[PDB]
RNA sequence: UUGGCACCUCGAUGUCGGCUCAUCGCAUCCUGGGGCUGUAGUCGGUCCCAAGGGUUGGGCUGUUCGCCCAUUAAAGCGGUACGCGAGCUGGGUUCAGAACGUCGUGAGACAGUUCGGUCCCUAUCCGUCGUGGGCGUAGGAAAUUUGAGAGGAGCUGUCCUUAGUACGAGAGGACCGGGAUGGACAUACCUCUGGUGUACCAGUUGUCGUGCCAACGGCAUAGCUGGGUAGCUAUGUGUGGACGGGAUAAGUGCUGAAAGCAUCUAAGCAUGAAGCCCCCCUCAAGAUGAGAUUUCCCAACUUCGGUUAUAAGAUCCCUCAAAGAUGAUGAGGUUAAUAGGUUCGAGGUGGAAGCAUGGUGACAUGUGGAGCUGACGAAUACUAAUCGAUCGAAGACUUAAU
């Protein structure tokens, strides 16, 4: 049986905790960050703009403008230094991948909500 | 001490420790049987050697490879097994183990073990010199004519002939090829897998030799 | 997939013109490389029909020329009717199949490998 | 470019010894006919 | 990925606008360079005024390339232009108030400085 | 190197640089080991041993050269028709045009400038890079191997500890060790990041067509545009150089005469380097010395001349791809999951048509993560891998033990 071998080896590794979002809707990623000192965590608050290849390797990407300068964040799905993922806000999208946003700045890079 | 065989399966990732991703190859090393056991009072070298995949029994009429011949039956019947695809020896191990029929099962390895990895390479036909080799190109403009070839193959009257390992084209190929000092991470005993840290060389269903690490 | 030493709107033409003929007359003479690549084209096009909704005709003429067969007694069916029609009727308990390539000796002008592909 | 010597009778037919042709699959059509190609079914002077 | 003739964004006011970069110091055949990598740099556009002036050879490290790292943990981070922080041949800056989000990945190359006269660091 | 000579070539030995690909010397540029020092340390200087590996990117000049900006452990010097144009460019220059300076009465000339100015060749042989066939290897096969040999690899920085210790008046600042990491390079692989992805999905312009609406189809670079699986891929992931043994170089010695001493040498005995031989990685019995192990197969006719058949085994042929120009290689060939089809997925696209509702409309919403989906996965004999045919051993002597 080699069609299990790919998943029922990495099963025990995926998560079941995230909850069900798409490109277009605004999450809030609350990534945890360990230096030598503690374990803090940072929020991060962007708007996913892919999703790719399934499996363990599931992918998403967000993105968010810090300073008058977008940050692209792009975090395996199922790694365990996500502690949370809230929706914030959904999207009304009508591609699967959104990288029209990187060359649109300020309100035209509007998306909407539901 | 501990060689086996396998075949790739593909490849995936897994988190460790501070949720650090690590690149993982599947390995699935399966129903492998110690089959002959070699001495220096018979041979010259202490090996064993270790079949891997079994296939089907002797049939008469058989036009293909995949049910044994009568030499592959009684040399897989002087051990009680079945006849096998693929027979490899292993000299690394001590022969004083494995005895002859023994199955020797995945959990041999334990995760953390440095090893080594031996398989063909996957194969790309006739390449040319600045794919074959890593030659630099000629330029793409400018009026040249020069592009992909490989350039001067010698000097003039002095070597009046090309030297050979010139690094002409020709077959970029499958040939054999170890990666070293790879790492197990997990062996899962009930699939019978292995997950070697990085890639082995070769296409999926392939073959790998995993023998621990020489150095 | 095969190119069959054509261009990829070449090619196009040529198959769905190759598969609109093994509807109309039912077995075409044709080479080798050509019936293996038609083969998938015209199964793929009678599982349209065995389903025969009009979600399936709009899909069954994406491939089908607009050819008419003058069938018996002077009636005139298109090959999107006889696709839906006829071979649907033959083939609704088969799951598969629906086609056999039979090979003959080369050509004249080539060492062409001729081939006959019926409709099974 | 262009050949410095002449190729001799000797070497011209030692290269062209692999310059040959196989004999064909020649097969019986056990229905009716003559011998068909093999894996070949037959158009004329047999039943396959 | 930072190579020769780049230009790059200046992240301070340590008086430049724009630098391109001459070499990316290092080893002997260096081509690229990332987040953390200090520069060697002219400064093309300058602010009149500040420290620097246009034709000055200064050194600097990379913050926030376009083609971004990638993290331990499989993470990834990108932005939307190279920018550059001017330094001052101790890993400290020229500057006092450095612009824009600075990568993480140069916490541990010992610009601390240039850390904590920054936005929030991602 | 500039020359000298005029020996080879004027029924042609065709071009300075640059590019691509190198290769070889060592009078060593970096790294290794030493001696001496007007060597405190840190740095040096000089000499010796050594070719293993390494030896940057720009600006100006057609330039070789040279200068310069940056670096670097270092940016070695030479040879190979001032290596390499039937491998490439043609900027430089001996072509015809034209112009200046200069010279000439002039036509012109300069070896002074300046602008412009056609780079032919289907590889016969050798040689090289791959790949088959034949035969041999004293029976024939199948499989695993030995390694005689050959090849590849071989570089190096920074930081932290030792230790602010030794040293030094101070300023400064170690060896030896330990550890961390890089750069460059070489590999393997597509999990990630990306790229491509012309039989995948969607949007959209023009025009023609399917009677019309609606839906589609053709062409317009794939009409454009947004994505994208498989596969191939790097700039993406992984590893690699290491150690460690022998023998040595320069050197350093111990014992020790010759020569009562002294003496590293003569007899001895050590020690000593990125070098040498292994160690490491490949490839290798055509290694004609043709190796070894395991398993399988065993004939009669018959001047045994040979034939007839055949064994084990193969092959033709046919379905194929993890393989490939071809052929080889591998998976299969009905007792069959080999490929296609079908069914179910995975991934991709992003909400099909039709219908309903709302809007005067363009359009929205519902039906509905909907439809569709090339290479990916599984299942399934539905279709096709038919019947067949060809090849294939009979074990030589000699002597020695038994």
């Amino acid at each position: 049986t080699n069609h299990k071998l790919i998943e029922a080896v990495t099963k025990s590794q995926l998560r079941t905790d995230l909850p069900s979002f798409r490109p277009g809707d605004t999450l809030r990623v609350h990534v945890r960050i360990i230096e030598g000192t503690r374990e803090r965590i940072q929020v991060f608050e962007g708007v996913v703009i892919k999703r790719r290849g399934g499996g363990v390797s599931e992918t998403f990407t967000v993105r968010k403008i810090s300073s008058g300068v977008g940050v692209e964040r792009t975090f395996p799905l199922h790694t365990p230094k996500i502690e949370k993922i809230e929706v914030k806000r959904r999207g009304k999208v009508r591609r699967a991948k959104l990288y029209y946003l990187r060359s649109l700045r300020g309100k035209a890079a509007r998306i909407q909500e539901i | 001490t501990k060689g086996i065989l396998g075949r790739k399966i593909g490849m995936t990732q897994v988190f460790g420790e501070n949720g650090e991703l690590i690149p993982v190859t599947v390995v699935e090393a399966k129903e492998n049987v110690v089959l002959q056991k070699k001495t220096v009072e018979v041979d010259g070298y202490n090996a064993i050697q270790v079949g891997f995949e079994d296939k089907k029994a002797y049939k008469k009429d058989a036009k293909s490879n995949k049910y044994a011949n009568k030499p592959a039956e009684g040399h897989a019947k002087k051990a009680d097994a079945a006849p096998k695809r693929f027979i490899r020896e292993f000299r690394n191990v001590d022969v004083d183990a494995y005895e002859v029929g023994q199955e020797v099962s995945v959990d041999t390895f334990v995760a953390g073990d440095v090893i080594d990895v031996t398989g063909v390479s996957k194969g790309k036909g006739f390449q040319g010199a600045i794919k074959r080799h890593g030659q630099s190109r000629g330029p793409m403009s400018h009026g040249s004519h020069f592009h992909r070839a490989p350039g001067s193959v010698g000097m003039a009257s002095d070597a009046s002939r090309v030297f050979k390992g010139q690094k002409m084209p020709g077959r970029m190929g499958g040939n054999t090829v170890t990666v070293q000092n790879l790492e197990v991470v997990q062996v899962d005993t009930e699939n019978k897998v292995i997950l070697v840290k990085g890639n082995v060389p070769g296409p999926k269903k392939g073959l790998v030799e995993i023998r621990t690490s020489i150095k | 997939y095969r190119k069959l030493g054509r261009t990829s709107d070449q090619r196009k033409a040529m198959l769905r013109d190759l598969a609109t003929s093994l509807i109309i007359s039912e077995r075409i003479e044709t080479t080798e490389a050509r019936a293996k690549e038609v083969r998938s084209v015209v199964e793929k096009l009678i599982t349209l029909g065995k389903k025969g909704d009009l979600a399936s005709r709009r899909n069954a003429a994406k491939t089908l020329r607009n050819v008419e067969i003058l069938n018996e007694d002077e009636t005139t069916q298109t090959a999107l009717q006889k696709l839906f029609g006829e071979i649907a009727e033959r083939y609704t308990e088969r799951q598969g199949g629906y086609t056999r390539i039979l090979k003959q000796g080369p050509r004249r002008g080539d060492g062409a490998e001729s081939v006959i592909i019926e409709l099974v | 470019a262009v050949p410095k010597r002449r190729t001799s009778k000797t070497r011209k037919n030692k290269r062209r010894t692999h310059f040959k042709i196989s004999v064909p699959g020649m097969t019986e059509c056990p229905n009716c006919g003559e011998y068909k190609l093999s894996h070949r079914v037959c158009k004329n002077c047999g039943s396959y | 990925m930072i190579q020769q003739e780049t230009r790059l964004k200046v992240a301070d006011n340590s008086g430049a606008r724009e630098v391109l970069t001459i070499k990316v110091l290092g080893g002997s055949g260096r081509k690229t360079a990332n987040i953390g990598d200090v520069i060697v740099c002219t400064v093309k556009n300058a602010t009149p005024g500040g420290v620097v002036k246009k034709g000055d050879v200064v050194k600097a490290v990379i913050v926030r390339t376009k083609s971004g790292v990638r993290r331990n943990d499989g993470s990834y981070i990108k932005f939307d232009e190279n920018a550059c922080v001017i330094i001052r041949d101790d890993k400290g800056p020229r500057g006092t108030r450095i612009f824009g989000p600075v990568a993480r990945e140069l916490r541990e190359g010992n610009f601390m400085k240039i850390v904590s006269l920054a936005p929030e660091v991602l």
